[PDB]
């Protein structure tokens, strides 16, 4: 019939005579009850529990900035239209108030955004690597430092053309380098 | 081509995660690098918009702004820095939207306020609206575009979200140290290091989470300025020996 | 508890430890336990109820050991004091100078946070024979002497300088030289005309000793 | 067989299936693969042709003594010249 | 995507202006008295990085270039097996090696990358 809210349901929101707490409770109760069929009494009790947890984990008079940040995070998660199921769970009680108190921003996202987040993290971790200079592998030259024949090579026409090509051999097991001409 | 090689702490050497945190904490990050569309748009009435995507973000902060913001509603510019921000670039530098986006930016000069969404929205949209007093002159107030294009350019170019200056790139690498094993012999042990592209040694040295006693650069003038003249001599010797011996030639130690 | 608070607290603690190391290296008497003071005790002592670092209570006076007095009879007590203001005013510098003078201290260490006004540093060389040296806070976070490329330096007495000069049969203008602004010279506080010995490793002989003069 | 390997890498890269290597562009990855394949082909052919030679070969005798030449010269005169670069 | 609008009088581009008493946007020509009513609050746009798919460029009469290679792939529309093929003609450094095929008969463009 009408959008359920604090004014529509006739539920008082002034219980702790705190202006900030009163208005944040009114807003969260309105947004929770607007699209929920659950009875309003348990919704009000859950609101009281979550606001009590917010107050007890962080005093507003000393950490008003962090209080506002946490309220904004939770409120934005509630209004988020991409994942309506959460407003069921908080109505159903599946998500505990302490979990919402302690949880980070990422976990409250739906599954597809979660998966995109891990994919992005993996791609970034791959893209932060440097150029791997993999050299030609061969087993003919003998290294003088560790004597492991896994010595890479590179040969070119660099010396004067009066003389043949020049080769440089680098041991990939110890780091030795030498030249043959 | 100046460069700088950073060796991490003994505890964080074998794990990639602390290494990537340090790499993010060193590289220079600026706003122009993190906006897929930092588009200058007309914002005549910031109260409502035609685009549905930003409409959802509208009511979030319009129910989440303080009384002072309600008073300052009229200060928001008739143009907008509408920031469609790339998710990948923002998450690469471990950059939280709210704290980094607004704390430092408003603290710097109290010049630009923002309506910003939580990272969960599919399109990360920030509304950067500069803040000016209403006491501005009539001729000044008429020339909205003239002030705001200039301040928008000075905004993109001259705001540093995180990092140290002059370091263009930082890159991860894996090296093979040789260490005495507990039984006494020498064994090969891998390690993670960070190689940059650009040198600023006075500030990289004090960043927590690295080894401040094994840092080195191929610019011996900086080492001379910071560490001393004997350190500069050792670095210069390493440079000369490297350039000579990279060709396989051998020259006795006394000459060099 | 914003992150910047503990970041600044940690950097300040680092600078305090580095300054203690420097004072110990200048020949004074500092216990090893005091150098290795954990940050928890530092927070307990030098922070108020709000966590603000109380720098003003960190000023302290140090005295030389028996060995340093024997090697340097002229060496005297030292005082170190921190400044809370972001920029040091003229009045603060004058007050510090007057305090040092009335304490009759031969040298003092004045650590400032961001900047010092030119009129403030006008008074630095005006109190002979006392010496006033300033150390920017951002440059004392990391100890320079603990790097791998920095060899170990030692200061030489007048007798040792004379004996070396005679034995090698030299005049002081022929030895290799080291500047004043050289970071290790500031660390050791070398004045004009003092000789510093260097001990170094060598591929050819193991250990090698060089000498330099402060010009 | 080296030519076939290079052709297969080209086919893979022309279908946007090839993956860029660590911190290094896709085009550079393709070029690196091609160069490495061709160089290994030349080296292996040279070593086969060198192993074939008898002990009464004069060039092999000079190379073994250590007076003039190396296995690269034998490879180019006998097996194949290789990849010209600039 | 902001579009330049020219005045109907002297072909000069229209500059924006505001109407405070009605609070509406208008486009005016600084040389004449022409004023026109703005249809959208979108007047200017400044993108930074271009997420543009690579384009084959000019296609008209491309089949008469005799230095362009050939292929026997089958047309997805007209079922012809003769066509011209070439790499992306935009010269960015980081462009991939994705081909482009132009059919000989129907002049249809397609690519070798059939991503769904």
């Amino acid at each position: 019939t009408k959008p359920r809210n604090s004014k529509n349901d006739g539920v008082d929101t002034a219980i702790y005579h705190h202006k900030l707490r009163d208005q944040v409770l009114k807003a969260l109760y309105d947004v929770l009850a607007k699209e929920s069929e659950h009875p309003p009494q348990s919704i009000l009790h859950t609101a009281k529990a979550i606001e009590s947890e917010m107050n007890k984990v962080n005093n507003c008079d000393t950490n008003e900035a962090a209080y506002k940040a946490r309220y904004r995070i939770i409120y934005s998660n509630v209004i988020s239209k991409n994942n309506p199921d959460l407003k069921h769970k908080i109505a159903n009680g599946d998500i505990t108030p302490e979990f919402l108190a302690t949880c980070d921003a990422k976990d409250l996202a739906p599954a597809p955004l979660k998966q995109k987040i891990e994919e992005i993290a993996k791609q970034n971790l791959y893209n932060a690597q440097g150029a791997t200079i993999e050299r030609s592998v061969t087993d003919r030259f003998t290294c003088g430092k560790c004597k492991e024949k896994k010595v890479s090579y590179y040969q070119l026409q660099t010396r004067s053309a009066d003389e043949p090509l020049t080769t440089f051999c680098t041991c990939e097991a110890c780091g030795n380098r030498w030249k043959f001409s | 081509t100046p460069s700088l090689t950073v060796y991490l702490e003994p505890g964080h050497a074998a794990d990639q995660e602390q290494a990537k945190l340090i790499r993010s904490a060193i590289e220079h990050t600026t706003l122009k690098s993190v906006t897929i569309a930092s588009e200058i748009y007309y914002d005549p009435d910031p109260r409502s918009t035609v685009i549905p995507e930003d409409e959802e973000i509208i009511q979030l902060h319009f129910s989440l702004l303080d009384e002072e913001a309600e008073q300052s509603f009229d200060q928001q510019s008739p143009w907008l820095l509408r920031l469609e921000l790339d998710r990948a670039a923002m998450n690469d530098k471990d950059l939280t939207m709210g704290q980094v986006g607004e704390r430092i930016k408003q603290t710097f000069k109290n010049d630009l306020f923002v309506i910003w969404s939580e990272d969960n929205d599919e399109k990360l949209i920030i509304r950067c609206r500069v803040v000016r007093p209403k006491s501005l002159d009539a001729e000044t107030e008429a020339e909205e575009d003239h002030m705001l294009k200039k301040i928008e350019n000075t905004m993109l170019e001259n705001i540093t979200l995180r990092g140290v200056e002059n370091i263009e790139r930082v890159v991860m690498m894996k090296y093979d140290r040789k260490v005495p094993s507990p039984t006494g012999e020498y064994v090969k042990e891998p390690e993670w290091v960070l190689e940059t592209d650009g040198v600023n040694l006075s500030e990289v040295m004090t960043v927590p989470g690295i080894d401040p006693t094994r840092i080195y650069t191929n610019s011996f003038i900086d080492i001379m300025e910071v560490l001393g003249i004997e350190a500069g001599r050792a670095a210069l010797y390493k440079e000369v020996y490297n350039v000579i011996a990279s060709d396989g030639s051998y020259v006795n130690y006394r000459h060099m | 508890m914003d992150q910047e608070n503990e970041r600044n607290i940690s950097r300040l603690w680092r600078a305090f430890r580095t300054v203690k190391e420097m004072v110990k290296d200048r020949g004074y008497f500092i216990t090893q336990e005091e150098v290795e003071l954990p940050l928890e005790d530092f927070k307990a002592k030098y922070c108020d109820s709000m966590g603000r670092p109380q720098r003003k209570m960190m000023s302290f006076q140090a005295n030389p050991t028996e060995e340093s007095i024997s090697k340097f009879p002229d060496m005297g007590s030292l005082w170190v004091e921190f400044c809370d203001e972001p920029s040091v005013g003229v009045k603060t510098m004058k007050t510090f100078v007057i305090h040092i003078q009335e304490k009759n201290f031969q040298t003092g260490i004045f650590v400032y946070q961001n900047n010092i006004t030119p009129s403030a540093m006008k008074l630095v060389p005006s109190i002979p024979p006392a010496t006033i040296e300033t150390f920017n806070e951002a440059a004392l976070v990391v100890n320079i002497t603990h790097h791998e490329l920095v060899p170990k330096h030692i200061r030489l007495s007048s007798d040792e300088k004379r004996e070396l000069l005679k034995r090698y049969r030299l005049k002081e203008s022929q030895l290799p030289r080291i500047q004043r602004a050289d970071p290790v010279a500031l660390y050791l506080g070398l004045k004009r005309g003092e000789v510093v010995k260097i001990i170094r490793k060598s591929e050819t002989s193991g250990r090698y000793a060089s000498y330099r003069i402060c010009m | 067989e080296a030519k076939k390997k290079v052709l297969d890498v080209t086919k893979e890269a022309q279908a946007n299936l090839l993956t860029a290597k660590h911190g290094m562009t896709l085009r550079e990855s393709f070029e690196d693969n091609v160069v490495r394949f061709l160089n290994e082909a030349r080296d292996k052919a040279g070593r086969l042709a060198e192993v074939n030679l008898k002990d009464l070969n004069n060039v092999k005798q000079m190379v073994m003594a250590g007076s003039k030449g190396s296995f690269i010269n034998i490879a180019q005169m006998s097996a194949c010249v290789g990849q010209q670069s600039v | 995507m902001t579009t330049f609008r020219f005045c109907r009088d002297c072909n000069n581009m229209l500059y924006p202006r505001e109407d405070k008493e009605n609070n509406r946007l208008l486009f005016e020509c600084r040389t004449c008295s022409y004023v026109e009513e703005a249809g959208s609050p979108l007047v200017y746009r400044h993108e930074l990085i271009t997420n543009i798919g690579e384009t084959a460029g000019v296609v008209q009469d491309i089949g008469s270039d005799p230095t362009l290679p050939r292929s026997d792939r089958e047309c997805p529309k007209c079922h012809s097996r003769e066509n011209v093929f070439f790499q992306s003609q935009q010269r960015r450094k980081d462009t991939s090696m994705v081909l482009f095929f132009v059919c000989l008969s129907c002049s249809h463009i397609f690519t070798s990358d059939q991503k769904n």
